[PDB]
């Protein structure tokens, strides 16, 4: 009943983003989903007096047969921040990431309960397109907290807390974190025990409206830049070897590339290892597997993530706020480059969320057009991260093998 | 008439009030013309007389006699509506129909009500002989002619009106475009005329009049440059004039027309006609057509010699998209469902890369078509491409960029696509090793490019006007010239490495083109990178003598 007076940022204006062209089947899917939704009064038709728009996509449940409507509130979110972040921000517990097992529950189906501030519904306008633009296209707006909008959880906390309260008291060691449509609940319990506690939780939620994701963040480890062990180096081998050693130099204070250096010359020519040699990498090896010195998460400076294509279903990635001072770096491995990259992103984003409570902005090594064409075809998550397209500097790809 | 449809709530922008621009006296007859027109509309309900209350007024005037009301201020002050300009169906996406007929709505805008609470803002004044006499006050009761919101509220009004009929007649297709309605169906001449009368009547029930069978209108149709038959479509008829002298403007329009034709005409090219343009010049300047251009216009005229038509989309069949390499950087494609009954043609020469090769260009073209196929047909096409599925995997897999082509398959139509050279993955044995290096004085803009070898050799050719970068491609180039069929090269320039490591087969760069040409002559080339300003026996060495003086 009580509606929370949502108020856009001072000056800023509603979103006006074009609807991306959708395939026939997703349209059919959406027209069905939406006819149902308005039937149940969650959304309403809207006239041309509403100039706003947000893109909408169709995704398939959890690689199943059932379609799920997905709204792209990226833009609306950027213009509502102050509200969802500084206003009713949700605190991020550092404890989460240390737990043995974290389950991810989709609890977005609960927002449809709470009504949206009538005065704010207009900015949640969205369009269902049609093939070849033969029919004008169906325009709706939300009458209730929409799923992909950071405003919802912010507004739903009072309820969520109420809901989770009893369970939290009976399980004060269990950590629960909320981030856009999803609950992250983690414990140090043994698998079976944990899983029971999730079900026991599921029944609590059920009383307010309906083994999700098995996650083990404590077992997440750094992908140390690795130096070859070889056995008999050549000019080339050592050359490339100092190459990346130099790169690492720019990160990991203490890396020493000299000794190797002093060691005109043919490319194929093999060369003996120097007493001063082993000394080097040996120590360079020591560091590298250790965490960066001096680098720290700055809660006010958002995270940027890069991914390089190492070919062969292999993908390296780093996460950082200032180029080269990275908080984390890992790996990931019918499958296609775009299929895998879409998974790599979701994987990277989920971890990011667990750790810092926010998504990174991705530097995707692909063609915008190509990504925008296909990304939705393999996407499953309920959120969308900020991305951006770029070109993997040849040498980079190599220094992260 | 005036439709009984419910009105759309309108509003001015947050921090603004109605318009209040004063009326600038008109001439005797213009006054007379207005008074006539306004009385006529007034009887019809289109406008109304208002008391001196309405503090609002927007200028009005007449032109030879019709009435023009300038709405700039009301506009600027009104609001924003859902864009009406979104997307124009392409004819090639249309399903074939049996009977097609087009109805236009008379006085469309004036046929549709305007929000009551907003009518006061449209108030305008009919001036007396000069001024010095109040003046006839009028406000609008329906969508005024040049006011934003008319195009939008009308389209909305028309849709909601068309709704019920559509519901009661799902098999019938109706497309609204401005004052027009296009109506198709799979019925025979008699029985479709019945259904159209059932429509006109329905439409009149809502205040919209349409022309009767008598003065209707039959296919073909001329829409947005197309010619639309119920069974086939083509671009509007077009004649390439025969001329001795061609102005820039002449060739401008020509290039435009050609591009539009290539929507259905296969083989159209405009590269040689576009070159003729390159470079600042007045549109009246005559440009002599180069020899290629003269011929280009020839064939172009040839493929346009005979009318050509595209077929319509059959939903129950796959789309076959076919692509051909025509010239350099030029790509053409066709899309059909039955071997060679095209739905639409197309070309593609867009390549934003400074440096690029065929396999990327081909993939880019495929991407364009893919997306073009999505909006038009809502499904993705099967591709036939002039590239071996092997010569694609090789690339796909080694390249650092993420790709993905829809279901495709080889089609052998020369010229085929391939990598024109491969860089070695490992060093070469008994191959001269060239440590190349570049230099350049920022001031003076002069520099020197050279190399040193494990075989003792050394060079240092000096260059004139070049950037620090060019003294790097120039050197790696050098190394290529004086080297054997089989050589490895070491640079400190991730720039050159980057450009060269992605196997460019063409470039908008004089130098890069030569390097490519050279790369193709060799048999094994291995390129490597070292960090500059370390103690690398070679890089340092070539640095010493390349940076000696002028650096
Ligand atoms: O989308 C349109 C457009 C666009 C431009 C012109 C006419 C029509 C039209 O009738 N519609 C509705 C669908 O028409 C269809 S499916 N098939 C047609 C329509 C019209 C004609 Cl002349 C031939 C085939």
């Amino acid at each position: 009943i009580e509606t929370v007076p949502v108020k856009l940022k001072p000056g800023m204006d509603g979103p006006k983003v074009k609807q991306w062209p959708l395939t026939e089947e997703k349209i059919k899917a959406l027209v069905e989903i939406c006819t149902e939704m308005e039937k149940e009064g969650k959304i309403s038709k809207i006239g041309p007096e509403n100039p706003y728009n947000t893109p909408v996509f169709a995704i398939k449940k959890k690689d199943s047969t059932k379609w799920r409507k997905l709204v792209d509130f990226r833009e609306l979110n950027k213009r509502t921040q102050d509200f969802w972040e500084v206003q009713l921000g949700i605190p991020h517990p550092a404890g989460l990431k240390k737990k043995k097992s974290v389950t991810v529950l989709d609890v977005g189906d609960a927002y449809f309960s709470v009504p949206l501030d009538e005065d704010f519904r207009k900015y949640t306008a969205f369009t269902i397109p049609s093939i070849n633009n033969e029919t004008p296209g169906i325009r709706y707006q939300y009458n209730v907290l929409p799923q992909g909008w950071k405003g919802s959880p912010a507004i739903f906390q009072s309820s969520m807390t109420k809901i989770l309260e009893p369970f939290k008291k009976q399980n004060p060691d269990i950590v629960i974190y909320q981030y856009m449509d999803d609950l992250y609940v983690g414990s140090d319990l043994e698998i079976g025990q944990h899983r029971t506690k999730i079900e026991e939780l599921r029944q609590h939620l059920l009383r307010w409206g309906l083994m999700g994701y098995e996650l083990h963040p404590d077992k997440w480890t750094v992908q140390p830049i690795v130096l070859p062990e070889k056995d008999s180096w050549t000019v080339n081998d050592i050359q490339k070897l100092v190459g990346k050693l130099n790169w690492a130099s720019q990160i990991y204070p203490g890396i020493k590339v000299r000794q190797l250096c002093k060691l005109t010359k043919a490319l194929t020519e093999v060369i003996p290892l120097t007493e001063e040699a082993e000394l080097e990498l040996a120590e360079n090896r020591e560091i590298l597997k250790e965490p960066v010195h001096g680098v720290y998460y700055d809660p006010s400076k958002d995270l940027i993530a890069e991914i390089q294509k190492q070919g062969q279903g292999q993908w390296t990635y780093q996460i950082y706020q200032e180029p080269f001072k990275n908080l984390k770096t890992g790996k990931y491995a019918h499958t296609n480059d775009v299929k895998q990259l879409t998974e790599a992103v979701q994987k990277i984003t989920t971890e990011s969320i667990v750790i810092w409570g926010k998504t990174p902005k991705f530097k995707l090594p692909i063609q915008k057009e190509t990504w925008e064409t296909w990304w939705t075809e393999y996407w499953q998550a309920t959120w969308i991260p900020e991305w951006e397209f770029v070109n993997t500097p040849p040498l980079v790809k190599l220094w992260y093998q | 008439p005036i439709s009984p449809i419910e009105t759309v709530p309108v509003k001015l922008k947050p921090g603004m009030d109605g318009p209040k621009v004063k009326q600038w006296p008109l001439t005797e007859e213009k006054i007379k013309a207005l008074v006539e027109i306004c009385t006529e509309m007034e009887k019809e309900g289109k406008i109304s007389k208002i008391g001196p209350e309405n503090p609002y007024n927007t200028p009005v005037f007449a032109i030879k006699w019709r009435k023009l009301v300038d709405f700039r201020e009301l506009n600027k002050r009104t609001q924003d509506f859902w864009e009406v300009q979104l997307g124009i169906p392409h004819p090639a996406g249309l399903k074939k129909k049996k009977s097609v007929t087009v109805l236009d709505v008379g006085d469309a805008y004036f046929s549709v009500p305007l929000d009551e609470d907003f009518r006061k803002y449209t108030a305008f004044t009919i001036p007396s002989i000069n001024n010095e006499t109040p003046g006839i006050r009028y406000q609008y009761n329906v969508l005024p002619q040049g006011w934003k919101g008319s195009p939008a509220i009308f389209q909305s009004s028309m849709t909601k009106i068309l709704e019920p009929f559509k519901k009661q007649n799902p098999d019938i297709v109706i497309y609204q475009y401005m004052d027009d309605l296009y109506v198709g169906s799979d019925l025979e001449i008699g029985q479709h005329r019945t259904k159209i009368e059932e429509l006109r009547q329905h439409l009149l029930r809502w205040g919209l009049t349409t022309p009767d069978k008598k003065h209707q209108k039959e296919p073909p149709f001329l829409w947005m440059g197309y010619e639309l038959h119920p069974d086939k479509w083509t671009v509007q008829p077009i004649v390439l004039p025969e001329k001795d002298s061609w102005t820039v403007n002449d060739i401008q329009k020509l290039v435009g027309k050609l591009n539009w034709a290539s929507q259905i005409y296969p083989g159209i090219k405009v590269r040689q006609l576009c070159k003729l343009l390159r470079g600042t010049k007045a549109l009246t300047e005559v440009i002599p057509l180069t020899e290629e251009a003269e011929l280009e216009l020839a064939e172009n005229r040839e493929i346009l010699k005979e009318p050509v038509h595209g077929v319509y989309y059959d939903p129950s069949k796959d789309l076959i998209a076919e692509i051909q390499k025509q010239g350099q950087g030029q790509w053409t494609y066709q899309i059909y469902q039955e071997p060679f009954k095209n739905l639409k043609t197309g070309k593609y020469a867009r390549m934003r890369g400074a440096h690029t090769n065929d396999v990327k260009q081909l993939t880019e073209a495929v991407q364009k078509i893919t997306t073009e196929s999505i909006v038009i047909w809502g499904k993705t096409p099967k591709f036939k491409l002039p590239i071996q599925k092997e010569t694609w995997e090789t690339w796909w897999t080694e390249y650092w960029q993420a790709t993905w082509i829809p279901e495709w398959e080889f089609v052998n139509t020369p010229p085929l696509v391939k990598l024109w050279y491969q860089l070695e993955k490992e060093p070469i044995v008994g191959a001269e090793t060239f440590y190349v290096d570049g230099a350049a004085n920022r001031e003076t803009k002069l520099g020197k490019a050279g190399y040193v070898t494990n075989k003792g050799r050394q060079k240092v050719v000096p260059l004139t006007n070049t950037t620090n970068q060019k003294t790097e491609l120039q050197a790696i180039y050098l190394a290529l010239q004086d080297s054997g069929l089989e050589v490895n090269i070491v640079t400190d320039s991730q720039y050159a490495l980057g450009i060269i490591q992605a196997q460019p087969d063409k470039s908008e760069s004089e130098l890069v083109n030569q390097i490519i040409e050279q790369l193709i002559k060799k048999e094994k080339v291995y390129l490597a990178w070292v960090p500059a300003h370390k103690g690398i026996g070679g890089n340092e060495q070539v640095d010493k003598l390349v940076s000696a003086g002028i650096r």
